[PDB]
């Protein structure tokens, strides 16, 4: 409902699940998105250890600043991506929701700071920006506040409308990954010499019903010569035997 | 840190609140002019007070950034625009008196009325009736009576107020290191700090006088022709070698001679060019007019309009349920908000005014990229010139025939061209000597070259010498007839109109040369010419960040005002007048007067 400010963006950890990107169009299909170092088509089956999602609201003209290598009021003091970022940047218009009459001052952005922020850095300091050579004290001449309010109005142009931007991040480590992409799964034919793939086990043969009694923790059986002769359906949990196709 | 960085940070802090309060004030003024209610009036007054307080609190603080230590031109211009003192340099009592005199003169001008001597209960206002008598009446007695009564009722009450106003303006100018208020006005044309583009206030007067002397032959021929025609239009009332009366010029003050076209038409048998009937037959409306204007502005290469422009602009008459000002005005609100307030009807005049306002909005969108303090044209007449060039391009018969208004069997003849040129001269060339005379008189009054006991005398002398207009009654110093005008009583300059009249012809010639036009200048159509529009936009996008001389040279190739465009435009009309005036005297005599008998 309410997104965080651009100078105080929050980071959400995503793990132990399948990253389905089709539900994003359900909540608004105006998700203008650009990817860097990866493609959304090839991302449908990749695996990652941890997934991080950032959220912030900016104006229309500031959307182009959320990209590796950009420079601006947001890219230097609010939020910045590394030069070798791997992921996708998604943004959409939010004028009909985040704008209110007489100006919406609930969102703030940093405009003055002694140094630029690093990629993936968050800073919520509100110290007075000292512009003069004399020591700063209180508020007055040569004293400027580092944060400024947007003031979104519904009658503003498209360049000034509020835009909600969500950036997805991916991380891989030497730990067993828990996030992967959506899979496929088809039907089940019998009494025919066809190729099969049961959860990574590939082969060829004829599939028929058998009378084996597998334990609840059993998946596949082997004979004396250590060859696969029986497997189970991951969606039916029935016992099926495997027989080689005819040859001679 | 340095002073330049401090000034840049101050401007960055300023521009946000500046644009915010400017958008607020613009929205309040739009709600006022679109819906006249007590709430809207109160909101507009509150927004104006807030904007005044903001301009006051931003002042006296930018003074801590000396211009001598600023190297950036944009920052220096912004600081110079913020370090303006205005009328606040004088005492509070003098400023209050000046404001009270201004408000009283504006109220007297707005409440001007003329009552019938035979019935005191019946009274006629300036715009509804007086100007209509001057436009559509031929009775000499009624016109003389109105011309006398209006001045005797208005000018006699504005003389001491105008005197004190001039005194206070001269004091304010001397407080700001200026010689006089006319010098303060001319200071807007002054340019310094640019190699090869500097401009001085005396050079402006010299160029204006040179252009006046160059137009003097054509204006004398036009005046001789108008006098020869009025000799038949007004028998025994127009002298063959004398000046023309002030009440027979087509209006109350003699500003435009457009109303004299019906009496000075060269060939009355030729039909007038008017697409109003064609637009009514095609069932056009304000929406269609604005869509055709947008199509033209896209064909010439200018950007399109935004959705908020079409959603917020009141292009139709709101009716009696919502009182609004139907005067066509251009509005710039900022943050991508651009609106047009105009009750456009199905006519050709509204068709040209739509293109005028669209050119204004295009200039606004062009200089919107500049900082808020620079979101203005290089001069006061630049916007009006950019509008008028597009209006004239749309008014050409070629454009009206291409869009499907004029019949494809339309044939052109020399008589129609001569009539059109004479009408354009009466609408444009006729006001230039009057404007020059009025501006020079105001400048001499501000400087003090005319003693107070000879103001009206020198006014009538300059009238007879420049405009060829003699007054029917020798009004003494108790009258203040010059202050009976809107621009004179509301503290507005008139040289802006002369500069715009020159710049529009210069820009027209430049765009027609860029579009590779061949033949007459009045037959030039910039439609479907993206090069000329792009060249114009390249200058419109600069705003006031560059001197007006550089912006003028980037378009027409000249750093100063040029009179050659007007001569090249009116060359056929000039030759026709030279051929027709072979049987009449050229010029006018200042010795003749209607009261000499």
């Amino acid at each position: 409902t309410r997104f965080a400010s651009v100078y105080a963006w929050n980071r959400t950890r995503i793990s132990n699940c399948v990253a389905d990107y089709s539900v994003l169009y359900n909540f608004a299909p105006f998700f203008a998105f650009k990817c860097y170092g990866v493609s959304p088509t090839k991302l449908n089956d990749l695996c990652f250890t941890n997934v991080y999602a950032d959220s912030f609201v900016i104006k229309g003209n500031e959307v182009s600043q959320i990209a590796p290598g950009q420079t601006g009021n947001i890219a230097d003091y609010n939020y910045k991506l590394p030069d070798d970022f791997t992921g996708c940047v998604i943004a959409w218009n939010s004028n009909k929701l985040d704008s209110k009459h007489s100006g919406n001052y609930d969102y703030w952005y940093r405009s003055f700071r002694k140094s630029k922020l690093k990629p993936f850095e968050r800073d919520i300091s509100t110290e007075i920006y000292q512009a003069g050579n004399k020591p700063c004290k209180g508020k007055g001449p040569n004293c400027y506040f580092p944060l400024q309010s947007y003031g979104f109005r519904p009658t503003y142009g498209v360049g000034h409308q509020p835009y909600r931007v969500v950036v997805l991040s991916f991380e891989l480590l030497h730990a067993p990954a828990t996030v992967c992409g959506p899979k496929k799964s088809t039907n089940l034919v019998k009494n025919k010499c066809v190729n099969f793939n049961f959860n990574g086990l590939t082969g060829t043969g004829v599939l028929t019903k058998s009378n084996k009694k597998f334990l609840p923790f059993q998946q596949f059986g082997r004979d004396i010569v250590d060859t696969t002769d029986a497997v189970r359906d991951p969606q039916t949990l029935e016992i099926l035997d495997i027989t080689p196709c005819s040859f001679g | 840190s340095t002073i330049e960085e401090q000034a840049k940070t101050f401007l960055d802090k300023f521009n946000h609140e500046a644009e915010d309060l400017f958008y607020q004030s613009s929205l309040a003024s739009w709600n006022y002019n679109t819906n006249i209610t007590e709430e809207n009036v109160q909101n507009m007054n509150n927004a104006g007070d807030k904007w005044s307080a903001f301009l006051k609190e931003q002042s006296t603080l930018a003074q801590m950034y000396p211009l001598q230590e600023i190297q950036n031109l944009t920052v220096k211009l912004q600081l110079q625009a913020l370090q303006q003192n205005g009328s606040s340099v004088l005492s509070e009592d003098k400023s209050k008196r000046l404001n009270t005199i201004l408000n009283t003169m504006s109220t007297i001008y707005s409440t001007g009325k003329v009552c019938n001597p035979d019935n005191p209960q019946e009274c006629l206002l300036l715009e509804p009736g007086l100007n209509e008598i001057m436009a559509n009446s031929l009775d000499y007695n009624e016109r003389l009576w109105a011309w006398e009564s209006w001045r005797s009722e208005v000018g006699k009450q504005l003389r001491p107020l105008y005197e004190e106003y001039v005194v206070l303006k001269n004091e304010m100018a001397r407080a700001n290191h200026y010689e006089d208020y006319g010098d303060y006005w001319r200071g807007d044309y002054e340019v310094n700090g640019v190699d090869g583009y500097d401009y001085s206030r005396g050079q402006l007067i010299e160029d204006v006088e040179h252009t006046f002397e160059e137009i003097k032959p054509l204006y004398e021929h036009l005046h001789a022709y108008v006098r020869a025609k009025l000799m038949n239009a007004y028998p025994s009332y127009i002298s063959p070698i004398g000046c023309l009366p002030a009440h027979l010029l087509g209006d109350m003050w003699g500003r435009f001679w457009t109303n004299l076209y019906s009496l000075t038409v060269p060939f009355g048998q030729k039909p007038n060019i008017d697409v109003t009937d064609a637009m009514v037959d095609q069932a056009w409306d304000a929406q269609r007019i604005f869509k055709e204007a947008e199509k033209f502005f896209v064909s010439v290469g200018l950007p399109n309009m935004t959705q908020g422009f079409w959603e917020n602009s009141m292009l139709t008459d709101p009716g009696n349920v919502q009182k609004a000002v139907c005067h066509p005005t251009a509005w710039d609100l900022g943050k991508g908000d651009f609106r047009i307030l105009m009750c456009t009807k199905v006519t050709m005049d509204d068709f040209l005014t739509a293109h005028h306002e669209m050119g204004h909005i295009q200039y606004d969108m062009a200089y919107a990229a500049q900082p808020f303090l620079l979101r203005n044209g290089a001069n006061e007449g630049f916007h009006e010139a950019v509008g008028e060039i597009m209006s004239l391009s749309a008014a050409t018969p070629k454009h009206l025939k291409s869009i499907g208004l004029l019949s494809p069997d339309f044939q052109e003849d020399n008589e129609t061209e001569i009539n059109f040129l004479l009408k354009q001269a009466l609408t444009i060339v006729g006001t230039l000597p009057f404007t020059y005379m009025l501006e020079k008189w105001r400048w001499m009054v501000f400087k003090g070259e005319i003693p107070k006991d000879q103001w009206m005398k020198k006014w009538w002398e300059m009238k007879r010498e420049i405009v060829g207009v003699v007054e029917p009654v020798p009004h003494d110093e108790t009258y203040c007839d010059p202050a009976s005008l809107f621009h004179v009583s509301n503290d507005y300059s008139f040289i802006r109109y002369y500069t715009r009249t020159l710049y529009q012809f210069q820009f027209q010639e430049a765009l027609c040369q860029a579009a590779k036009h061949e033949g007459p200048l009045h037959k030039c159509d910039i439609s479907n010419s993206t090069e000329a529009g792009q060249k114009l936009f390249n200058m419109l996008r600069l705003g006031k960040s560059e001197p007006w001389t550089l912006a003028l040279e980037n378009v027409v190739g000249a750093k100063n005002m040029n009179v050659r465009p007007l001569l090249n435009y009116f060359e056929p009309l000039f030759t026709w007048l030279k051929d027709q005036n072979k049987n009449s005297f050229v010029g006018w005599s200042t010795d003749w007067s209607p009261y000499a008998d």
